[PDB]
């Protein structure tokens, strides 16, 4: 829930090396690592309101 | 290029682009795979 802390907010792309804990149809407990591979998008990198 | 797919595996957050993938052995690791395909050897 709030385990990192830090001054800066990373816009650049990255990833989450995070794992869930999902259940099929088949009730089949399988967890899973995943990656988001996300990034940040600023369509106007000036504009008070959205940045 | 069934068919073959491409040359390229890029990644456009970074530019990171991988060439080609090399695997190098299927280790599986259960002794049950092991010697019980070995009885499938003999």
């Amino acid at each position: 829930p709030h385990a990192r802390r830090a001054l800066c907010l990373l816009l650049g792309p990255d990833f989450f090396t995070d794992v869930i804990t999902i259940e099929t149809a088949d009730h089949a407990r399988l967890q899973l690592q995943l990656a988001y591979n996300w990034h940040f998008e600023l369509k106007n990198r000036n504009d008070p309101a959205e940045a | 290029s069934l068919p073959k797919a491409r040359d390229q595996a890029v990644f456009p957050q970074n530019g990171l682009v991988v060439s080609s993938v090399d695997v190098q052995s299927v280790e599986p690791v259960d002794q049950r795979t092991r010697d019980a395909l070995q009885r499938s050897v003999q």
